[PDB]
C-alpha cells in the first residue's frame, strides 16, 4: 500500500516513487564519467532502433552552459523538458547575479532542487532520468556529480549509471589513478563502454566529449583576453575514431 | 548449508564463446568454409 | 489503514504517517552532537562509500546555517536540502531585520513550526530530517537541541539521532560527566562511533566533524567544520587508527 | 644540455655506419661529464631545481649503458649502475634504475654477472632509499635466478615478497609473484601447489583487468598446468587466448613468448587426433608469416 | 502471548572470545594449524553466527583436499575467511551506491 | 520444411550434425482451419493420421491416461510415417500460478 | 561426485565433507546442462524435482509434496537432490 | 500487468516505465492508415492514405496530412481527437515564434516544442498524453530536407525516411533494403515531381495494394512552400506510373 503514493512512506521508511524511479534509471543506455586532473570525460552510446533515424538529431551530450555539460540514462522524453528547465533556471538565478554562467557546484543544486520539487508535489511523477554533470570552474577545480531523481545529488571521482553500471563500475575500480591525462582519460572511456557492446562499436554512435581547458577557437570573437572560451567541447565521430585506431 | 557457490559468466570472454562454438566441431566435422572464429568477435552478451 | 492520508487519527490516536516517517531516520547515518560546557561538538557518520566515490573534498552532513548555528544531519539527503535552504533564510532573515544574530531557541522552534505544517495541512508527506542544532547565542551560552521529524524539539547536553539510536545513547551516558571537556568530547564522540558503525575500518573517508566553541578565541565564536586530512589527524590519537 | 645530449646521439650513429672505436672514446667523454653533474655543482648543475639539464642526464643513461649488444663494453659498464642511486638520491631515480637493470638482461648477457650488481642495488634501496625501490629488484632477481636454473633462491625471495604483501591488499605487485610462483613449482613437478598459487593469482587480480600483457602471461600458465591434467580442450582455449594478446601488442621480447605459445596450440589437437585442428592453425595468417 | 512461553533466551552473534573456541574444537577433530595460528585468524575476521566459524574450518580443510596434503597451514585458514566474506557482500552493496 | 524435409532424408540433418527438427505449436483464433492443415501436411507425404481428443476419456488421473498415452505412441512407431497431432494438449497444462 | 569415489579421502582430513551446492549465474548459462551430466556419472540415485511442480493444489498441499521428496531421497541414500528453479520458493519478504 | 497505475501516468510500475504511457503507442493504430515520407534532394513527399468507406463522407475534408504555417506540413496517425489538438497547438506554436524571434520556424524548432509539449502532459495528472504519432515535414532554411517524427510520449528523432501505421514494418524493410543498396541517405531525383512518383511506387510494393485517386492524399514540401495536392492532380502523377 506504501507504493502508490509519494506521500505514503513504508514502515521501514522511504518513499516507492522515488525507489520505482531508480529502477527506471538503469533501464536506460551507458553512461559513465572519469575525473581527471586537467579535465572530466563523459561519455554514452547511442540507438534509435531503427537505422533510417539519423543520430545526430538525438543528443544524448548536451552542454547545459557553455563550461558545462551533461549526460542522462533513464526515459528520453524526461531528459529533454529537464534540459530546457535548468539553462533556463541557470539564466535566472546566477546569469543575472554574476552576469555569466554559474560553477559547476552552484548548477548541481539547482538541477537536483527541480527533482525536489517533481517529488513534493503529489499527482506530479518523479522525472524518469539520473543526470551526471560535469563541469569546471575557478575555484574548486574540474568535477563531476551525479543527479538522482530523488533530489539528492552526490560528488564522484568516477561513476556509472544505467544498464552496464555494475560491470562498468567494476572496470572503474580497477583501472582509476588518481592522475590522469585528459587523453588517458578518453582511452579508459571508449574502452568501458566497450564491454557494454562490441560489433556495433564505432565512433558513429558512441557520443563522447569533455570539459577540458579552453578553447579560444569556439569562442567566436578575438581581442577580449580576459574572458575564456568553452570549456566544453564535442568530439566528432571522425575524431573519435582516431582514438578507437589508436586503442 | 550452502558450502561451495558456483559462479558462471555470462558474457563470456573470447576463451568461453570459443569453446561453445567448439562443441560443432565435436559434435560433427564442419567445412573449410566454416570459420568460426567470425562468431566470437560480434558477440557482447551471448549465453550458451 | 490509516497510513492513507497523513490528516487522519487512529482508533488509538497514533498516526501511522508520523512513525513511518520517524523511522526513516533510522535508515540514514549516525549523528552525534555532543554538548560540553567549553564547546560543543557535532560528528557524523556517511552512509555512503566506494573508492570512487569522492568524500575527501566535502561535506553533505554540516552545514553552517548562519555564523554561530549549524546543524548536523540525518535522514533523507531530498527532504534535508529544503528545509536546511528555509532555515538559513529565517536565521539570517533575523539578522537583517534586528541587526544581530538569531538566537538558539528561536531558530528550531521556526523550522519545528515548517515540519509540523507538512503533517497538519494538505495532502503532502511530512519531512523526514531530525536536524541536530548546535548554537550559541548569549541568553543561555551553548545549547543543543535536536528536532522530532514530527516537529518539536527539545534541548540537550548530548543527543545522538541517525542511524542505531538506541545503542549510541546508551554508550555516550556511560563515559560522559558534567564537568567535561571539549577535547574529551571529540574522543567520546569517535569512542561511540566505532561501535555503532557496521563498518570495521572506520577511517577519515566516512567521518564529518565541526567543533563549535566560544573558547575559540575570546569575546569570539568560531564555527569549524574541520577538513579532511584534521580529521585524519584525530583518528591515531584516539587510536582507533 | 645540448653538448651531452648531442654527443649521445652523436655517439649511436658511429656504431652503425662507422668503426666501432670512435663510438665508445664518446661514451668516455660522456661518463666523466654526466658524473659531475649527478653530484651536482651549484646544487643542481644549473642552479635550483634540477631543471632541463639534470633530468636529461639520468635520461641518457640507459643508451650510454646499453645501447649495445653483447660486447666487453657491456660487460665493463653494469656493477655502475648500482653506483648513481647513492650519487643521485631523486624520487625518479627509483624508475630509471628499474628500467636501466631489466635492460642489460634483455640484450645478450651472461646471467652471473648481472646478479652480483642486482644484490649490491637491493642493499643500496633497503639501507635507507625507499622500499619501493627493494620490491621490484626482488621480484627481477627471482626470475633471473629461475632462468640459471637455481629454484631455491627464487623461492626465498617470494616468501619474504608474500608476507609483507599479506599486510598490504591492494599491491598488483603480488600478481606478478604468485605468478611466477607457479612456474618454479612447474620445473620441481609440484603441480599441487603451481595451482595453489595459479588460483592465488587471480584472487589477488581483479579478473584481467590488470595490464594487458600480465594476462598474456597468466593465460600461458593456466595452458600449461592444464595439458599435463590431460585436458586440451581448456589448454587449447588458453594459449589462443594469450598467443591474441602477445601477437596484438608490439612485441620488444613478446615474438619469442608467442612462439612458444604458437607451438603447443599445434601440440595439443596432435594428442587427441583433430589433424583438421592443426592444419586450420597452420596457413601462413601469422604461423609462417611474422 | 505471554504465559506460554515468557522466558526467553537470546543466542547472540558470536564474539572473538566466542569464536577462538569455535575454531578450536572443529580443528581438534580435523588437523590442527601448524604453528597454531587457529586463535590469530579469529581476530583478522570475526564471524556474524557460529556457522559462520564453521565456514572457516570447512572451506580451509577443502585446500588440503585439493593438494592432498595430511596438515593444513595458517595460509589455508586466511585464504578461508576470505570465501565467508563474499556472501555479507552479496546481500548488501547497493547501499552504498545510489542510497538516499 | 519442418516436416517433410528431414522425414524423407535424415540423411542430410545428419550431414551437418544439428538435430531434424520437430515440434510445431499451432495457433491463431479459433476457425483459422488448422487442424484442416494438420490434414493437408500429411495428405501429402501420405502419413497416417493419429488425431487424439484428451477430454472425455481423460481427467485429473494419470492412472487411466498413462494407458492411453502408451498406445498411441507405439501405433505411430509402426505405422511411419506417422504424424501424431495432440489435440487438446492445453487441458493436460497447467502453470506454477 | 568426489565424496563418493573416494570418502576415504575426506575421513583422513577429517574434513566435514561438502555440502548445498549453489549453481548461479544470469539465464542460459548451462545450469540444467551442467547436472544432466551429474547424472550419469555419479552412478547412484537421482532426484529431480523442479518448481512448477512444487506448487499448492489443495491449501496446505505445498509442505506435504516437501517431506516426501526428502524421505525418498534418503530411502535411497546416497542419492543427490536437485530442485532446477528455487527462484520463486525462495523469496526474502512479503507485504501479503 | 495491474492494479493501480495503468489508472495513472504519474505513478510509476515496479518496471520503471508508464504502462498507460504505452497504451497510446497501442492507440495508434486505431484509425487503420499508413504514411511514408521521404526526402528528395530539395523536397520532402508525404502521403498518407484516404478511407472514404461511405460514399456518404466527402473525400476532401476526409484528411490527415494538415497545413501547419508557411512552410510546414503534419501527417498524423491515430485518432482525430488529439490530431486536431496537436494540428492546433502546432499552428500556435509556428505562429508565435514569429514574433518573437522574427523568421520561419525550422521544422526541428517546432518539433522539439511539441515533443516537450507532450512529456508536460504525461508530467501532470491532470492531463493525459496525447494519442497520436506526428509526423512533421518541412524543407528548411538553412538544413534543406527534414522529416522529425515526434511520437506522443514526447520522444523526437529524424528520418531520412519514416513510416507510421499498422503496416509499417513492412514499408520500413522496404526502406532499408533500397537506401541501402543505392549507398545513399537521400533519393537523387532532382523534381519534386519524380520524387512523388517514386514515392507512390514504394507505397504500392510495400502494402501489396493498388490504390486509387480517391485513396491518397499527398502534401509536398518544397522550399519555401507546403501545399496539398487536390485528387485531380494527383491523378497525374498516377497515370505517370501507370504506363511508364
Ligand atoms: N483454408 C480453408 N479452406 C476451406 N475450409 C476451411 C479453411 N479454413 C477453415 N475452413 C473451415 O472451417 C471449419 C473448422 O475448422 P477446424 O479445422 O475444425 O478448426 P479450429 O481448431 O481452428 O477451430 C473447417 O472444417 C472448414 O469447413
Ligand atoms: N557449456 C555449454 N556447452 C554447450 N551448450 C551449452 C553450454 N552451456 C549452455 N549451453 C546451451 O544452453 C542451453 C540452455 O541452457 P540451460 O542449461 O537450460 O540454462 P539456465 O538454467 O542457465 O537458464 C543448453 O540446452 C545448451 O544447449
Ligand atoms: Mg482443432
Ligand atoms: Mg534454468
Amino acid at each position: 500500500r506504501y507504493s502508490f503514493s509519494l506521500t505514503t512512506f513504508s514502515p521501514s521508511g522511504k518513499l516507492g516513487q522515488i525507489d520505482y524511479a531508480l529502477t527506471a534509471v538503469k533501464q536506460g543506455v551507458t553512461s559513465l564519467g572519469i575525473k581527471a586532473t586537467n579535465g572530466v570525460v563523459i561519455a554514452t552510446e547511442k540507438k534509435s532502433s531503427s537505422p533510417l533515424a539519423m543520430s545526430e538529431t538525438l543528443s544524448k551530450v548536451s552542454l547545459l552552459t557553455p563550461d558545462i555539460g551533461a549526460v542522462y540514462s533513464g526515459m528520453g522524453p524526461d531528459y529533454r523538458v529537464l534540459v530546457d528547465k535548468s539553462r533556463k533556471v541557470a539564466h535566472t538565478s546566477y546569469k543575472r547575479i554574476y552576469g555569466e554562467y554559474p560553477p559547476t557546484k552552484l548548477l548541481v543544486s539547482e538541477v537536483a532542487k527541480i527533482m525536489q520539487e517533481a517529488t513534493q508535489s503529489g499527482g506530479v511523477r518523479p522525472f524518469g532520468v539520473s543526470l551526471l554533470i560535469a563541469g569546471h570552474d575557478e575555484f574548486n577545480g574540474f568535477s563531476l556529480y551525479q543527479v538522482d531523481p530523488s533530489g539528492s545529488y552526490f560528488p564522484w571521482k568516477a561513476t556509472a549509471i544505467g544498464k552496464g553500471s555494475v560491470a562498468a563500475k567494476t572496470f572503474l575500480e580497477k583501472r582509476w589513478n588518481d592522475e590522469l591525462e585528459l587523453e588517458d582519460a578518453i582511452h579508459i572511456a571508449l574502452l568501458t563502454l566497450k564491454e557494454s557492446v562490441e560489433g556495433e562499436f564505432n565512433g558513429d554512435t558512441i557520443e563522447l566529449a569533455i570539459i577540458g581547458d579552453e578553447n579560444p577557437d569556439l569562442l567566436g570573437y578575438t581581442g577580449i583576453p580576459t574572458d575564456k572560451g568553452p570549456r566544453f567541447r564535442k568530439l566528432t565521430s571522425q575524431e573519435i575514431n582516431d582514438r578507437l585506431e589508436a586503442l | 548449508r550452502l558450502d561451495r557457490k558456483i559462479e558462471f559468466p555470462s558474457l563470456r570472454d573470447r576463451r568461453e564463446r570459443r569453446l561453445i562454438f567448439g562443441t560443432i566441431a565435436s559434435k560433427m566435422s564442419l567445412a573449410p568454409e566454416a570459420d568460426l572464429d567470425s562468431l566470437i568477435i560480434r558477440n557482447d552478451s551471448l549465453s550458451g | 489503514r490509516y497510513d492513507s492520508r497523513t490528516t487522519i487519527f487512529s482508533p488509538e490516536g497514533r498516526l501511522y504517517q508520523v512513525e513511518y516517517a520517524l523511522e526513516s531516520i533510522s535508515h540514514a547515518g549516525t549523528a552525534i552532537g555532543i554538548m560540553a560546557s567549553d564547546g560543543i561538538v557535532l560528528a557524523a557518520e556517511r552512509k555512503v562509500t566506494s573508492t570512487l566515490l569522492e568524500q575527501d573534498t566535502s561535506t553533505e552532513k554540516l552545514y553552517k546555517l548562519n555564523d554561530k548555528i549549524a546543524v548536523a544531519v540525518a535522514g533523507l539527503t531530498a527532504d534535508a536540502e529544503i528545509l536546511i535552504n528555509t532555515a538559513r533564510i529565517h536565521a539570517q532573515n533575523y539578522l537583517k531585520t534586528y541587526n544581530e544574530d538569531i538566537p538558539v531557541e528561536i531558530l528550531v522552534r521556526r523550522l519545528s513550526d515548517i515540519k509540523q505544517g507538512y503533517t497538519q495541512h494538505g495532502g503532502l508527506r511530512p519531512f523526514g530530517v531530525s536536524f541536530i542544532y548546535a548554537g550559541y547565542d548569549d541568553r543561555y551560552g551553548y545549547q543543543l537541541y535536536t528536532s522530532n521529524p514530527s516537529g518539536n524539539y527539545t534541548g540537550w547536553k548530548a543527543i545522538s539521532v541517525g542511524a542505531n539510536t538506541s545503542a549510541a545513547q546508551t554508550l555516550l551516558q556511560m563515559d560522559y560527566k558534567d564537568d567535561m571537556k571539549v577535547d574529551d568530547a571529540i574522543e567520546l564522540a569517535l569512542k561511540t562511533l566505532s561501535k555503532t558503525t557496521d563498518s570495521s575500518a572506520l577511517t577519515y573517508d566516512r567521518l564529518e566533524f565541526a567543533t563549535i566553541r566560544k573558547g575559540a578565541n575570546d569575546g569570539e565564536v568560531y564555527q569549524k567544520i574541520f577538513k579532511p586530512q584534521e580529521i585524519k589527524d584525530i583518528l591515531v590519537k584516539t587510536g582507533i587508527t | 644540455m645540448s653538448l651531452p645530449g648531442s654527443k649521445l646521439e652523436e655517439a649511436r650513429r658511429l656504431v652503425n655506419e662507422k668503426q666501432y672505436n670512435e663510438a665508445e672514446q664518446v661514451y668516455l667523454s660522456l661518463l666523466d661529464k654526466d658524473s659531475s653533474q649527478s653530484s651536482a655543482a651549484a646544487g643542481a648543475s644549473v642552479d635550483d631545481k634540477r631543471r632541463n639539464e639534470q633530468e636529461t642526464s639520468i635520461l641518457e643513461l640507459g643508451q650510454l649503458y646499453v645501447t649495445m649488444g653483447a660486447k666487453d663494453k657491456l660487460r665493463e659498464f653494469i656493477p655502475h649502475s648500482t653506483e648513481y642511486m647513492m650519487q643521485f638520491a631523486k624520487s625518479k631515480t627509483v624508475k630509471v634504475l628499474k628500467t636501466l637493470i631489466e635492460k642489460f638482461e634483455q640484450v645478450p648477457d651472461s646471467l652471473d654477472d648481472q646478479i652480483f650488481v642486482c644484490e649490491k642495488s637491493i642493499e643500496f634501496a633497503k639501507r635507507e632509499k625507499r622500499v619501493f625501490l627493494k620490491h621490484s629488484l626482488s621480484i627481477k632477481l627471482a626470475t633471473l635466478h629461475y632462468q640459471k636454473k637455481q629454484y631455491k633462491d627464487s623461492l626465498a625471495l617470494i616468501n619474504d615478497l608474500l608476507r609483507e604483501f599479506k599486510k598490504l591488499d591492494d599491491k598488483p605487485s603480488l600478481v606478478d609473484v604468485h605468478l611466477l610462483e607457479s612456474k618454479v613449482y612447474h620445473k620441481l613437478r609440484n603441480l599441487a601447489k603451481s595451482k595453489a598459487s595459479l588460483t592465488a593469482a587471480r584472487t589477488a587480480a581483479n579478473s584481467i583487468y590488470c595490464p594487458t600483457q600480465t594476462v598474456a602471461e597468466l593465460d600461458l600458465m593456466s595452458g600449461i598446468l592444464h595439458c599435463e591434467d590431460k585436458d586440451y580442450k581448456t589448454a587449447f582455449s588458453y594459449f589462443f587466448e594469450s598467443f591474441e594478446s602477445y601477437h596484438n601488442l608490439t612485441t620488444h621480447n613478446s615474438y619469442e613468448k608467442a612462439c612458444q605459445v604458437l607451438k603447443y596450440m599445434l601440440l595439443s589437437k596432435i594428442m587427441l587426433n583433430l589433424i583438421d585442428d592443426v592444419k586450420n592453425i597452420l596457413n601462413a595468417k601469422y604461423t609462417k608469416e611474422t | 502471548r505471554p504465559g506460554r512461553i515468557d522466558r526467553k533466551i537470546e543466542f547472540p552473534p558470536p564474539s572473538v572470545a566466542a569464536r577462538a573456541e569455535i575454531l578450536r574444537i572443529h580443528s581438534r577433530k580435523m588437523n590442527l594449524t601448524r604453528g597454531i595460528n587457529l586463535r590469530k585468524v579469529a581476530e583478522k575476521m570475526n564471524g556474524c553466527s557460529g556457522a559462520d566459524v564453521k565456514g572457516v574450518c570447512t572451506e580451509a580443510g577443502m585446500y588440503a583436499l585439493r593438494e592432498r596434503r595430511i596438515h593444513v597451514t595458517q595460509e589455508d585458514f586466511e585464504l578461508a575467511v576470505g570465501k565467508v566474506m563474499n556472501k555479507n557482500q552479496e546481500t548488501a552493496i547497493s547501499v552504498a551506491k545510489l542510497f538516499k | 520444411e519442418v516436416i517433410e524435409l528431414p522425414l524423407k532424408n535424415p540423411e542430410i540433418f545428419q550431414r551437418v550434425g544439428i538435430k531434424p527438427p520437430k515440434g510445431v505449436l499451432l495457433y491463431g483464433p479459433p476457425g483459422t482451419g488448422k487442424t484442416l492443415l494438420a490434414k493437408a501436411v500429411a495428405a501429402t507425404i501420405g502419413a497416417n493420421f493419429i488425431f487424439s481428443p484428451a477430454s472425455g476419456i481423460v481427467d485429473k488421473y494419470i492412472g487411466e491416461s498413462a494407458r492411453i498415452i502408451r498406445e498411441m505412441f507405439a501405433y505411430a512407431k509402426e505405422h511411419e510415417p506417422c504424424i501424431i497431432f495432440m489435440d487438446e494438449v492445453d487441458a493436460i497444462g497447467g502453470r506454477r500460478f | 561426485e568426489l565424496p563418493l569415489v573416494q570418502a576415504d579421502l575426506y575421513e583422513q582430513i577429517g574434513i566435514d565433507p561438502p555440502r548445498g551446492v549453489l549453481l548461479y549465474g544470469p539465464p542460459g548459462t548451462g545450469k540444467t546442462m551442467l547436472v544432466k551430466a551429474v547424472a550419469n556419472s555419479t552412478k547412484a540415485a537421482f532426484i529431480r524435482v523442479n518448481g512448477s511442480e512444487f506448487v499448492h493444489k489443495y491449501l496446505g498441499e505445498g509442505p506435504r509434496m516437501v517431506r516426501d521428496v526428502f524421505r525418498l531421497a534418503r530411502e535411497n541414500a546416497p542419492s543427490i537432490i536437485f530442485i532446477d528453479e528455487v527462484d520463486s520458493i525462495a523469496t526474502k519478504r512479503f507485504d501479503a | 500487468s495491474a492494479a493501480g497505475y495503468d489508472r495513472h501516468i504519474t505513478i510509476f510500475s515496479p518496471e520503471g516505465r508508464l504502462y498507460q504511457v504505452e497504451y497510446a503507442f497501442k492507440a495508434t493504430n486505431q484509425t487503420n492508415i499508413n504514411s511514408l515520407a521521404v526526402r528528395g534532394k530539395d523536397c520532402t513527399v508525404v502521403i498518407s492514405q484516404k478511407k472514404v468507406p461511405d460514399k456518404l463522407l466527402d473525400p476532401t475534408t476526409v484528411s490527415y496530412i494538415f497545413c501547419i504555417s508557411r512552410t510546414i506540413g503534419m501527417v498524423v496517425n491515430g485518432p482525430i481527437p488529439d490530431a486536431r489538438n496537436a494540428a492546433l497547438r502546432a499552428k500556435a506554436e509556428a505562429a508565435e515564434f514569429r514574433y518573437k524571434y522574427g523568421y520561419d520556424m525550422p521544422c526541428d524548432v517546432l518539433a522539439k516544442r511539441m515533443a516537450n509539449l507532450s512529456q508536460i502532459y504525461t508530467q501532470r495528472a491532470y492531463m493525459r498524453p496525447l494519442g497520436v504519432i506526428l509526423t512533421f515535414v518541412s524543407v528548411d532554411e538553412e538544413l534543406g530536407p527534414s522529416i522529425y517524427k515526434t511520437d506522443p510520449a514526447g520522444y523526437y528523432v529524424g528520418y531520412k525516411a519514416t513510416a507510421t501505421g499498422p503496416k509499417q514494418q513492412e514499408i520500413t524493410t522496404n526502406l532499408e533494403n533500397h537506401f541501402k543498396k543505392s549507398k545513399i541517405d537521400h533519393i537523387n531525383e532532382e523534381s519534386w515531381e519524380k520524387v512523388v512518383e517514386f514515392a507512390i511506387t514504394h507505397m504500392i510494393d510495400a502494402l501489396g495494394t493498388e490504390f486509387s485517386k480517391n485513396d491518397l492524399e499527398v502534401g509536398v514540401a518544397t522550399k519555401d512552400k507546403f501545399f496539398t495536392l487536390s485528387a485531380e492532380n494527383i491523378e497525374e502523377r498516377l497515370v505517370a506510373i501507370a504506363e511508364q
